[PDB]
């Protein structure tokens, strides 16, 4: 899930 | 780099973060009270520092200054650390919440690679100017190609920072590290802070106005205590 | 434990790990040359802290010794740290291919914690006798008296020999090296960085001989045992 | 969290 939503 | 699509005349002008100077001038304009004791010059050094020359959210920092006091600006300095962009987000002139609102979008437009590398640069120093190999360690893939990801970074959002000699090394600033911070997954962190111990260690097996020499870059510890912090963060 | 079910006539016989003797003897026994050199008798004192005496896992090994060599024994010991148990499971006159078979399931019984606890373990060193507190600072718990450690790793123990109690000279537990090789590759490659770590903050604060408390704050006399998992949960 | 158990 690396960063966020994106 | 959309000026690449452009065949002409094209000319630029470059909006650099608000220097010191300015910043002071910008708070004098609304009416903050300036500094006297050397740790309240210090504490606006340290605003100044954290929101690497930026208007959008110095206002921010105004706006959620309440009380005006240089106090309760540094309660806002912590806020800052131990919360990021999120601690001093705020109704502000600009159509954004907070500046990692904004830099999101910055982030998601970007190669895939290259969000990959900015994804990285977290387990860095901020405000710290850094060697192409010393970056090698946690950018993905003679690792030149580093400094093309990196030039294309500071080019697409002006997330990091260029500087050609004395050697070709580049820097990350303060509000684009805690935009990383609170963003990255936190396991990345840890997995970045892991990834360059080793690194180093490896470099260490093939045996100020100063850049760090090729003799000493075997122990990052002289950045340890941010280093600490970092680690503080991620394995909790 | 079943035997705190147990209201009667209840007596115990512990079988413990083959000492360093009869695991020789057991060589012997099933026609192995024995050493000459002297990194040749290592290499067997390294087998036999490898497999922390175990009758299965050292069967499984001469059957997987093939060309009979000391040299391809070393082979094996190498096997071992770099792909686990994985390196000599074999056809034994164990119902296994392998102890991981095992002590599978011997760690789905455990109670919820008990497994937490066990899982996080690994980060430690193998072979060496060490503190509660220095327990305390990778073991989970739900204040100041960590002795709910020392329950978890005594249950720990006593529930498939996971660990190892040694009341004196002072309250300390040990993890032995299968079982610990058990873990290494089969916890989740984070919890092993993330106990690494977690060990680091508590880390500062303010041989035969037990490592004292003017001592405590540099585990990095264990650091050979620590490389080896920093290296090894960034692949 | 354990590779299936173990």
């Amino acid at each position: 899930p690396m960063f966020n939503f994106l | 780099e959309i000026s690449n699509a452009a065949s002409q005349t094209c000319e630029f002008i470059e909006v650099t973060s608000l220097e010191i100077d300015e910043c002071y001038d910008f708070l004098e304009a609304y009416g903050m009270p300036m500094p006297v004791g050397e740790k309240e010059e210090d504490v606006l050094n340290k605003t100044i520092e954290l929101s690497s020359g930026n208007p959008a959210t110095l206002m921010m920092f105004f706006k959620s200054c309440e009380p005006k006091t240089f106090e309760k600006m540094a309660q806002l300095n912590n806020k800052l650390e131990s919360r990021g962009l999120v601690g001093v987000e705020c109704i502000t002139p600009y159509s954004y919440k907070s500046l990692a609102m904004a830099l999101q979008r910055c982030v998601e437009v970007l190669s895939d690679e290259d969000r990959s590398a900015l994804a990285f640069a977290v387990v860095m120093p901020p405000g710290v100017d850094i060697p192409v190999k010393l970056w090698s360690c946690v950018i993905p893939v003679l690792d030149d190609e580093v400094a093309d990801r990196l030039k294309r970074l500071s080019k697409r959002g002006a997330l990091l920072s260029g500087k050609r000699m004395p050697v070709l090394t580049f820097k990350i600033d303060h509000i684009i590290h805690m935009f990383l911070k609170h963003v990255v997954d936190a396991q990345t962190i840890a997995n970045g802070i892991s990834i360059l111990e080793q690194r180093l260690l490896e470099i260490g097996n093939n045996n100020e106005t100063v850049i760090r020499p090729e003799d000493f870059p075997k122990f990052m510890q002289l950045h340890q205590k941010f280093y600490d912090s970092l680690k503080n963060f991620a394995c909790c | 434990e079943i035997s705190n079910a147990a209201s009667q006539t209840c007596e115990f016989i512990e079988v413990t790990s083959l000492e360093i003797d009869e695991c020789y003897d057991f060589l012997e026994a099933y026609g192995m040359p024995m050493p000459v050199g002297e990194k040749e008798e290592d290499v067997l004192n390294k087998t036999i802290e490898l497999s922390s005496g175990n009758p299965a896992t050292l069967m499984m090994f001469f059957k997987s010794c093939e060309p009979k060599t000391f040299e391809k024994m070393a082979q094996l010991n190498n096997k071992l740290e770099s792909r686990g148990l994985v390196g000599v499971e074999c056809i034994t006159p164990y119902s296994y291919k392998s102890l991981a078979m095992a002590l599978q399931r011997c760690v789905e019984v455990l109670s919820d914690e008990d497994r937490s606890a066990l899982a996080f373990a690994v980060v430690m060193p193998p072979g060496v006798d060490i503190p509660v507190k220095l327990w305390s600072c990778v073991i989970p718990v739900d204040e100041q008296l960590d002795d709910e450690v020392a329950d978890r790793l005594k249950r720990l123990s006593k529930r498939g020999a996971l660990l190892s109690g040694k009341r004196m000279p002072v309250l300390t537990f040990k993890i032995d090296h299968i079982i610990h090789m058990f873990l290494k590759h089969v916890v989740d490659a984070q919890t092993i960085a993330n106990g690494i770590s977690i060990l680091e903050q508590r880390l500062l604060e303010i041989e035969t001989v037990i490592r004292p408390e003017d001592f405590p704050k540099f585990m990095q006399l264990h650091q050979k045992f620590y490389d080896s998992l920093k290296n090894f949960a960034c692949c």
